[PDB]
């Protein structure tokens, strides 16, 4: 799993590759990595396919709730929502969530949920098995408030480099972009980044 | 293990149990009887783990009391036998199992037979001519197979009995200080006074 | 809050009777006339099928005869659907005695169970008795054969012939008249039968109004005949208060 | 075993072995693995056999209740969550890995759930122990705008290869085809390549062989 | 918190239970419905009462669906038929279905409802329901039945009957045009007459609800391959259907 | 047709009403009155309490509860009923900011409890509350004043009044509303409240009072809730005894 | 040690025309002692038989309740419970206890009283269905007894050389268990009768 | 007042609870105590009531914790049950929180576990009125409990029969007792004064009179028997 | 006696409390109709706010409870309220739990069955309210469906609730009489809401203002109230027709 997502002038861009692996096996080629919990909030995930999955599922049931009671929910409280239920329940889940919003009063936001339940909010954030290697290489190359083109070649290169050099991540690079237009999706090929 | 051996005759039922119960390494008594009389015509022999043999064996006692009491009527021994097979049963699957194991013998009065049942702590029961549980069988169960008849009298069993504890006494590391034989019949139940 | 609206049904009254207790005794009195008789060689019940129609269907249709087992079944006297639940309940205690001790359940074992039951209901919960009366006709190896009567009340009693139901007194004292104790099955059939059609407040006996069983022996072996429809018009027809 | 589902332009089939294995033993040489969750809504199973069962047993009548309780006709998505919500709350130890496949008034559906609760979607899946040699013959067969015979054909085939290359599964191969606007057709037995050669021997024994000690009648009226 | 632990339905000085025959009165007071058993089918039959024209008469079925095999009509309180056909399909499952494979008969079926209404009648804190059901199934070991169910909990069989304000005259019509040599169309017939005769409003297609239990419809079984399972032999009859028996009539 | 429908609560009479609800509301018009006043950028309470004897110490058995750090709440009737209210309003408000981190918003408040209050008129084992709660904050979307009835009925005003000078406190809130449609100042929204509770104070003006004021501001209490004392309470109060004659 | 494999016994199950068999041997035994020869494994409810092998106290307890659940199926249906019916009902009775199973090997045989039909199947110890025409087996010597029937069976055979072939099987099976054997019986079901036969085997 | 007067569960058509103030007329049967306080200390003066002349004067005074107690006027037991409670809930904050329990923080509490009777179905309202002193971090106090919830806290007051005569000299003597700083003896003579004053045909005796002190430097301390021989 | 306080039956075999519950409904002396467009479904019901002191953007009695259904409500606002709860909370289980927006009808027959549970247990009192769900489901199109506290629920072409409900019942029913159709057969909801005010105004014989109306749209995968300039635009849209 490399999973990443980047706040710009415009919103935000979260990125993932699409390879789901049982040990050695590539189990799924073709998996969606980002998941939405609500209109402008999406959600990378790593760890057990089985708990990230759920955890979105009722993050996504709570978020519904509170629009149909108290109108749309800010980033933050998806954050707190997933912040939460992995705190609480971190004796039986391995999860890692990268939660990223785009509303109009705070532009866009970027947090995430490392194991054990705790969040940090942050301009950009990666994680997932790839995300090792390319540490340093976005610590040298991101730069804030970003063009939609130059975030979405930012993370391009990143996940490009992180699927090359670590075999639990492959496939093909999507990209969701929350923006004020709404959301729009983005698929990256082999032949695309494997020649960067 | 502790000595627990039956046999069923055409006349009676005869069980003999060992009277040694050693804790440690210390034999700490040498006149035990392991027998509960559950009814007039129905004895019940246990052995097993410590504690729980004398509850479990005194707990099935008040139960068969209280079923007599009530009824004003003697529980045939078959009856008998599936209700502790029943209790062993349920107690194997509960949190704590009782690992008692058990010989019941009994005389039928609405047949006139004599029935021995023999059941172990998993509740499996077994209707045998002779039955013995634990390191007993090994030996017991050649000279049975071997002498028993099914016409036999009182005191061919007893002597068959008898043959049998020298058997054991003879090739046994245990020295269970001899048994205690107890016979039940028409006249209810009676121990041996030297065996 | 809800105070107001308990009945208390469980409530001694300044005599010393319970008022639902007899008050569903009441309403069996204007239930169906079930009749049990004991005859050296065997136990027959009947009873009166309250409901007339012409379209109702009687072959698949058994209001007032139960099996409770293989060797004891049940005349009722009341609410059908209260009934129904105590025998499907007395059922599950008898397969669990046999579950138990491998034996058949004896008669009376199980008519106190239920007897014991109906007086829980009249004594703690603040809920409505059953308002059913039970005939039990069973055989056990130890008393043999064993007719017992039970009530709401939750009390149970054995008798040698006995009647509940409507018109519970003339049915009573007609049996007296003509019962006796050296009778068999074929005369028990005959007077339990006179006994229906001269307590009945229909026009005339007939089989679609009434069913009948009998516990006998027929072999060391005891058999429960449930008549059916045509055996009911045959044993009519026999005994002479019907025609071919 | 060996199940495979491939999605066509019209619908969706799905596609299994006959040979349930008690260890190293062939217990059903003909042991048909394709369960019906609704009358348009199949799945394959695989692993603990019972819990296959018992699982689809349990969502098949809820999902039958509840389209009598909405008086519409059941959603594979449905069954998805249901069947993923039952396996995750047990963390796997209901030991059922399934290919739901399906068609209602959204369209035709086929995903994989896990036993610990995980789901995927896809065109062409593969379960099983010979899982591998259907996923790579339907890596090298398969294309977009499969036909109804098309996806048959290449799920027959990907079950033909985890026959034949892999031990866990053999016999037969049956098939259930799912389309947008027919019934599904439930192909029993749709291949039939490993039928049994006459022996060389009938080993009728001659009346009277055993030795018999007491015979009797039992009653069973 | 609940404190309604008491029965609501007790016993009066006269021998009946008070809320067992003020149901029973609602259900007197219900529109009437009807039922016919047949030599191949069972018939049920209820009219449609629209309070306004402006609401579809396709949103409120008096059938229902229970099992393939067994379906149910009622007379009195609608939202309580509803929740009793709830409970009686959930029932069919968790207590037949899920155990034996297979759905229930007739009759336990119909004695799982009685259950039911029995203790709505006993337990605590609850009324009876105020409907009457007429239940019409098929199974394998006792062919076709009908049946009918009141508010007390009981629970009897019919040849043909009906239930509601038209009670005792449908009743009374039915008595004379009933014989057990009658086929299922003849009772279909049979039911319209009788319907008709209970009806005061438009009665049409669109206006009366019927359904039977016939034969086993392969096509509506919405799968094919397996020669085992068969058809469901419920069937509710198109508006069209019924406006086409009701020209020939 | 019928008789004693008014003896058990959630129990409807044959026109549709239910009475031991309308008891409860003639038990918060027998209080004292309260006030609140919506400003431009926050909220302004305000209660009078009884100097029932001169032994009572001045300035304590204050009367207005903060729920969370921005919520202020003031009730008429039963002042036990009021801090039970309170109480399950801060646990709701509790609830709310450890699931969403956000302080709880006032229409949620508001809701939670009205839904708390209704489901006290739906089983005759819970008295209706006697009490009516004039109640609101500042929250992200700006200032709101809520005023809850015992029937679980809640709504959003301008400017609330309850207690025995409510109509009084009412009908001088119309004044407000008549005369300042852009909008009053903080400041002055408090000194307007402070001069309403003198006003209505003349329908019990059997025995004497004291003014008890609380605001939450965006400018003058960075959207907290605070009680106004010290200055700014006595410029309020000398306005109200000048305004008064 | 396996709880399977403390009491031993076989039961083997098979098909021919209009007919079935059910044989099981009568073997109980705490590991290599035995201790009794008077163990039957096969019961029977009504027209429906069931083998049992395993854990003895399981089987026993198997046998008691499937007995009480036909007896009240038998009063509420007034019938006789079919295979198929005690088929699922013992499917689901055992899947009942997933995560605290009963150590046994059920076989279900019988003929279906309205279609005449030969039926059997079995199950393992959390309930799934092996619903094969040919034969079932169950037992410690489940090899030994699935050779000896994929060996010798051949379908549409009389009840006379069903039950030879089923004899031999069973007697073939037992001799090479250790855990098996000390006797045998033989039940072979027609539409209308039941024959049951003891056999002679070795007493080792 | 007729068919409002069955539960706590019923308003009136007046918006009254019957019950509670039953339980209110329960409280003015109950013998008279009276409290009274400065800025240094509080006082809590009581007359136990003898049923016959060989019953004992039963104690109606409880101390709560090392810095506040209360004077009780009704049925006892809920006297008892009510400063069980608080006595939890002193310990409590001492234990947790290392922080002695405000005597405002002690009232609220009161107030809401005399309110949870009044509203649910079943039950009673308390049959007893408290008067609690406490000297915390803000000084002294004085809280008047009843059992309908509402909890006062004032600079002297009593209840129980003819307590309108204590209260009333209490009132006129505000600014006399207000200002005893630095003196207990002489708050008590109030006390005495005050209770004396609110007595028909009875004299204070050594047996009869119950005094509790507070304040600084001072725990909270009972004085019965030859204790008060100085004051009579 | 006491067969007029609980959910029991009277010796005529009349639930009284439900008829309670039912003149309860018209307690807020507020009229709603609802009407089904080609792609759309409209309701309109009467907004009164008679005390100036109250905020007029916090009164209403429509609800937003999912994102395709709406629902207005004939009542008292304090059970009002508790029904929109309850059926925002059911609405959400159902997606969570079933992976598909819950349908309008199965919401109606959901809330049918707790108001029938009210019928017939006793600790519990019907709610006095009357609901009206609207929504354009996937699989039936637009979709009227009323629940009342006698657990009763059914689909409507167009409906109508509250005093004068009678009134604005035989309008609508004259006029799909002379359309003899099931629908307002126009494709823009703005004209479908015109058409509804318009009856509206017909049937209570008086004029309304842009603050005596609210109006619930429901169209595909999207339920929204118009704001009081809509409305305004709307009645001025309607000024100018014939
Ligand atoms: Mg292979
Ligand atoms: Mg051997």
């Amino acid at each position: 799993t490399s999973i990443m997502a980047v706040t710009f002038k415009d919103g935000v861009i979260l990125g993932a590759d699409s390879r789901t692996t049982t040990g050695a096996y590539i189990a799924n080629r073709v998996t969606d990595k980002l998941t939405r919990v609500h209109d402008k909030i999406w959600c990378c995930r790593s760890g057990s396919a089985a708990d990230t999955q759920a955890i979105a599922d009722i993050v996504q049931y709570h978020l519904e709730l509170y629009t149909s009671q108290y109108g749309t929910p800010s980033t933050e409280t998806a954050a707190s929502v997933f912040k939460e239920l992995c705190y609480e329940n971190k004796d039986n889940l391995t999860a890692g969530i990268i939660v990223a919003g785009y509303d109009d009063k705070n532009k866009g936001e970027v947090y995430t949920i490392p194991l054990g339940g705790s969040v940090h909010k942050l301009p950009y954030a990666i994680a997932g098995s790839g995300s090792t290697f390319i540490y340093g290489y976005c610590d040298k190359n991101f730069r804030e408030n970003m063009s939609k083109e130059e975030t979405v070649d930012f993370i391009k290169h990143s996940l490009s480099q992180a699927i090359k050099w670590d075999g639990s991540s492959g496939g093909v690079i999507r990209m969701v972009v929350l923006t004020a237009a709404g959301v729009e999706r983005l698929i990256f090929y082999p032949d695309e980044y494997e020649q960067l | 293990m502790d000595i627990i051996l039956g046999i069923r005759v055409q006349d009676s039922v005869i069980l003999a149990s060992s009277k040694a119960v050693t804790r440690g390494i210390s034999v700490l008594k040498d006149s035990d009887d392991k027998t509960r009389q559950l009814s007039p015509h129905t004895l019940m022999s246990f052995a097993g783990e410590a504690g729980d043999t004398v509850q479990f064996a005194e707990y099935i006692q008040a139960n068969i009391q209280l079923y007599s009491i009530r009824e004003d009527y003697e529980l045939s021994p078959q009856a008998v036998s599936s209700f502790v097979r029943q209790e062993l049963a349920k107690s194997i699957r509960s949190r704590r199992p009782y690992q008692v194991n058990v010989l019941i013998g009994g005389y039928d009065k609405k047949k006139n037979k004599p029935e021995l049942y023999q059941i172990d702590y998993l509740g499996t029961k077994v209707e045998l001519p002779y039955g013995a549980h634990g390191y007993s069988g090994f030996y017991t169960f050649s000279l049975l197979d071997h002498h028993y008849r099914p016409d036999m009298t009182t005191e061919e069993g007893l002597d068959l009995l008898k043959l049998c504890v020298q058997e054991l006494e003879k090739r046994m590391p245990m020295d269970f200080k001899g048994v205690i034989v107890k016979i039940v019949d028409k006249d209810g139940i009676r121990q041996v006074d030297d065996f | 809050g809800s105070r107001r609206y308990d009945s208390r049904t469980t409530i001694f009254s300044p005599e010393g009777r319970l008022y639902q207790v007899e008050y569903a005794l009441e309403s069996i009195s204007h239930a169906g006339t079930a009749i049990g008789i004991m005859a050296s060689d065997g136990i027959v019940l009947a009873a009166e099928r309250k409901v007339t129609s012409t379209l109702l269907e009687q072959d698949t249709s058994t209001e007032k005869l139960y099996k409770l087992n293989d060797k004891i079944a049940v005349a009722v006297a009341g609410l059908t659907a209260d009934a129904e639940i105590l025998i499907n309940t007395a059922r599950i205690h008898a397969q669990n005695y046999l579950k138990t001790y491998n034996e058949d359940i004896p008669v009376e074992i199980l008519v106190r169970r239920l007897s014991d039951i109906k007086q829980g209901y009249t004594q703690h919960g603040g809920l409505r008795p059953f308002g059913v009366s039970f005939i039990y006709a069973g055989y056990d190896d130890r008393y043999g054969y064993q007719l017992y009567t039970s009530n709401p009340s939750g009390n149970y009693t054995g008798w040698k012939a006995i009647s509940v139901g409507a018109n519970t007194s003339a049915a009573q004292t007609l049996l007296q008249m003509d019962y006796k104790d050296d009778m068999k099955v074929d005369d028990a059939i005959e007077l339990a039968l006179k006994t229906l059609s001269k307590t009945t407040d229909s026009s005339a006996l007939t089989y679609d109004r009434l069913e009948f069983a009998t516990i006998r022996k027929g072999d060391g072996e005891v058999y429960q005949k449930i008549f059916k429809p045509q055996e009911i018009k045959d044993i009519l027809v026999k005994t002479g208060i019907t025609k071919k | 075993t060996t199940i495979v589902g491939v999605k066509f332009n019209n619908g969706v089939v799905i596609a299994a072995d006959t040979r349930s294995t008690q260890g190293p033993i062939v217990a059903d040489k003909n042991c048909a693995k394709l369960h019906r969750i609704s009358p348009k809504i199949w799945c394959a199973g695989a692993g603990t056999a019972a819990d296959t069962e018992a699982v689809t047993q349990l969502i098949g009548s809820n999902i039958e209740l509840h389209s009598l309780y909405t008086s519409r006709e059941p959603r594979v998505v449905s069954a998805l969550q249901m069947l993923k919500q039952h396996l995750f709350k047990y963390q796997g130890h209901i030991g059922a890995y399934l290919i739901v496949a399906g068609v209602d008034p959204t369209g035709s559906h086929l995903f994989s759930i896990h036993a610990h609760g995980s789901t995927d979607v896809g065109y062409y899946l593969s379960l099983g122990s010979g899982s591998l040699a259907a996923m790579a013959v339907l890596e090298s067969h398969w294309k977009q705008d499969l036909t109804k015979e098309e996806a048959i054909k290449l799920a027959s085939d990907a079950i033909q290869a985890g026959i034949w290359n892999d031990l866990g599964s053999g016999s037969n191969v049956d098939v259930c085809v799912m389309e947008i606007g027919k019934d599904a057709e439930y192909l029993r037995n749709y291949l039939t390549p490993n039928v049994r050669e006459e022996k060389q021997k009938s080993y009728k024994f001659p009346r009277g062989t055993t030795a018999v000690l007491k015979e009797s009648i039992v009653n069973i009226c | 918190t609940d404190r309604y632990s008491f029965s609501l339905t007790t016993f009066s000085p006269s021998g009946k239970l008070g809320q067992i025959d003020y149901a029973l009165t609602a259900v007197k007071q219900g529109v009437t419905s009807l039922g016919i058993k047949a030599t191949n089918g069972v018939v049920i039959a209820t009219e449609k009462k629209s309070s306004s024209p402006l609401a579809m008469s396709e949103t409120l079925s008096k059938v229902s669906l229970l099992t393939p095999d067994i379906g149910a009509v009622y007379s009195g309180m609608g939202p309580d038929y509803r929740v009793l056909v709830d409970k009686s399909r959930k029932v069919a499952h968790t207590s037949y279905k899920r155990i034996y494979g297979e759905y229930p008969p007739t009759k336990l079926l119909v004695s799982e409802v009685a259950k039911i209404m029995q203790e709505a009648t006993q337990s605590g804190g609850v009324r009876p329901f105020g409907v009457s059901l007429l239940i019409a199934g098929h199974d394998e070991f006792n062919g076709f039945s009908l049946y009918q169910v009141d508010p007390s909990g009981s629970y009897f069989p019919w040849k043909a009957t009906a239930i509601g304000k038209g009670s005792v005259a449908a009743k009374t019509f039915l008595e004379k045009r009933w014989n057990d040599e009658l086929e299922l169309e003849d009772a279909i017939h049979i039911a319209l007459l009788t319907l008709k005769e209970s009806v005061e409003g438009e009665f049409n297609g669109d206006t009366i609800e019927l359904a039977i239990i016939g034969d086993e419809n392969p096509d509506l079984l919405g799968y094919t391959g397996i020669p085992t399972d068969k058809g469901p032999r419920f069937r509710k009859l198109t508006s069209q259907e019924i406006n086409d028996r009701l020209e020939a009539l | 047709i019928g008789t004693g429908y008014d003896l058990s609560n959630s129990v409807f009479s044959p026109d549709g009403r239910n009475f031991q609800v309308e008891y409860a509301v003639k038990a918060v018009e027998n209080g004292t009155t309260s006030i609140g006043i919506k400003c431009n950028d926050g909220v302004v309470f305000a209660v009078e309490k009884l100097i029932t004897s001169k032994l009572l110490v001045p300035q304590k058995n204050v009367k207005i509860q903060v729920v969370d750090r921005h919520i202020g709440c003031v009730y008429s009737g039963l002042i036990p009923d009021g801090r039970h209210l309170v109480n399950r309003g801060r646990e709701e408000a509790a609830s709310f900011k450890k699931l969403y981190k956000t302080p709880i918003p006032i229409p949620a408040f508001a809701d939670r409890l009205g839904q708390y209050v209704q489901a006290h008129t739906l089983y005759n084992s819970v008295r209706p509350f006697g009490v009516s709660t004039i109640f609101g904050g500042v929250d992200k979307n700006g200032a709101h004043l809520y005023m809850l009835e015992p029937s679980g009925s809640y709504w959003g005003y301008k400017g609330a009044a309850t207690g025995k000078g409510r109509q009084s406190a009412k009908a001088e809130l119309e004044k407000l509303v008549d005369h300042h449609p852009e909008g009053l100042s903080a400041r002055e929204a408090v000194k307007q409240a402070a001069k309403i509770i003198y006003l209505a104070h003349e329908d019990n003006k059997e025995k004497d009072f004291e003014l008890e004021i609380s605001w939450c501001s965006l400018s003058e209490t960075n959207g907290l809730h605070k009680f106004v004392k010290g200055d700014l309470l006595q410029e309020a109060i000398d306005f109200a005894q000048k305004e008064i004659n | 040690s396996d709880p399977s494999s403390i009491n031993g016994g076989i039961v083997v199950a098979m098909t021919g025309k209009d007919c079935v068999a059910i044989a099981c041997d009568l073997r109980l035994g705490s590991q290599s002692l035995g201790v009794s020869n008077k163990f039957e494994k096969i019961f029977h409810y009504g027209h429906v038989f069931l083998g049992i092998t395993g854990l003895a106290t399981d089987v026993t307890t198997l046998n008691e309740m499937f007995r009480y659940k036909t007896n009240l199926y038998k009063l509420k249906e007034e019938r006789a419970i079919e295979p198929e019916t005690f088929t699922q009902l013992v499917s689901s009775s055992l899947y009942e206890r997933r995560f605290g199973p009963y150590f046994v090997g059920p076989v279900v045989a019988g003929i279906n009283s309205k279609s005449g039909k030969p039926f059997i199947a079995g199950f393992d110890l959390i309930g799934c269905i092996d619903e094969a025409k040919d034969f079932i087996v169950s037992g410690t010597a489940s090899d030994q007894l699935f050779g000896m029937c994929e060996s010798l069976y051949e379908p549409n055979l009389e009840p006379e050389d069903l039950f030879e072939t089923i004899s031999q099987a069973l007697l073939n099976a037992a001799d090479r268990d250790a855990l098996s054997g000390w006797g045998a019986v033989v039940y072979i079901i027609k539409k209308d009768e039941v024959v049951k036969r003891y056999l002679k085997m070795r007493q080792d | 007042r007729n068919n409002y007067d069955g539960d706590t569960v019923t308003f009136s058509p007046t918006g009254r609870l019957f019950q509670v103030e039953y339980a209110l007329e329960a409280i003015k049967q109950g013998s008279v105590t009276v409290g009274l306080r400065s800025n240094t200390h509080a006082v809590l003066v009581a007359l136990k009531r003898n049923a016959d002349e060989l019953s004992s004067y039963q104690k109606k005074i409880i101390k709560c914790d090392e810095h506040m107690g209360l004077s009780l006027a009704g049925l006892a037991p809920d006297a008892r049950v009510l400063s069980n409670y608080l006595r939890q809930q002193c310990n409590y904050s001492s234990l947790v929180f290392n922080r002695k329990l405000a005597v405002e923080r002690a009232g609220h509490l009161l107030c809401d576990k005399a309110q949870k009777n009044t509203q649910s179905y079943g039950g009673r309202p308390y049959g007893v009125g408290l008067l609690i002193i406490g000297y915390d971090k803000s000084g002294a106090h004085l809280l008047e409990f009843q059992p309908s919830g509402n909890v006062t806290e004032l600079y002297g007051t009593a209840i129980g029969a003819r307590s309108q005569g204590a209260k009333t000299y209490l009132e006129r003597t505000l600014d006399t007792f207000i200002k005893i700083d630095g003196n207990p003896d002489e708050l008590i003579k109030a006390g005495v004064e005050a209770i004396s004053q609110s007595l028909r045909d009875e004299s204070l005796t050594v047996d009869n009179l119950s005094i509790a002190i507070v304040g600084k430097d001072t725990p909270f301390t009972i004085y019965d028997g030859e204790a008060v021989a100085k004051y009579i | 006696g006491y067969d007029r306080h609980i959910t029991i039956f009277s010796p005529e075999g009349r639930l009284y409390q439900v008829e309670y519950a039912f003149k309860a409904t018209n307690q807020t002396n507020i009229n709603s109709l609802a009407v089904r467009g080609k792609d759309c479904t409209v309701v309109i019901s009467q907004k009164k706010v008679p005390d100036k002191l109250l905020d007029p953007t916090t009164v209403s009695y429509i609800f937003c409870i999912s994102r395709t259904i709406g629902m207005v409500v004939n009542g008292p606002i304090p059970d009002a309220r508790n029904a929109a709860l309850r059926a925002k909370a059911e609405a959400a289980e159902f997606r969570y739990k079933y992976g598909y927006d819950m349908p309008c009808d199965v919401l109606a027959k959901r809330m049918a069955n707790l108001s029938q549970i009210y019928t017939q247990r006793a600790y519990m009192r019907p709610l006095g309210v009357i609901l009206t769900f609207v929504s354009v489901d996937e699989e039936l199109g637009p979709s009227i469906y009323k629940t009342d506290p006698a657990g009763y629920y059914v689909g409507y072409k167009a409906t109508a609730t509250g005093p004068k409900q009678q009134e604005i019942t035989t309008n609508l029913e004259n006029h799909f009489k002379k359309s003899k159709i099931d629908h307002i057969n126009e494709e823009s909801w703005e004209k479908v809401v015109e058409f509804a005010i318009t009856h509206m105004i017909d049937a209570l014989g008086t004029e309304f203002s842009k603050n005596d109306l609210e109006v619930g749209v429901a169209t595909k995968d999207k339920f929204f109230t118009l704001s009081a300039e809509n409305i305004e635009e709307r009645l001025v849209a309607i000024a100018e027709q014939d």
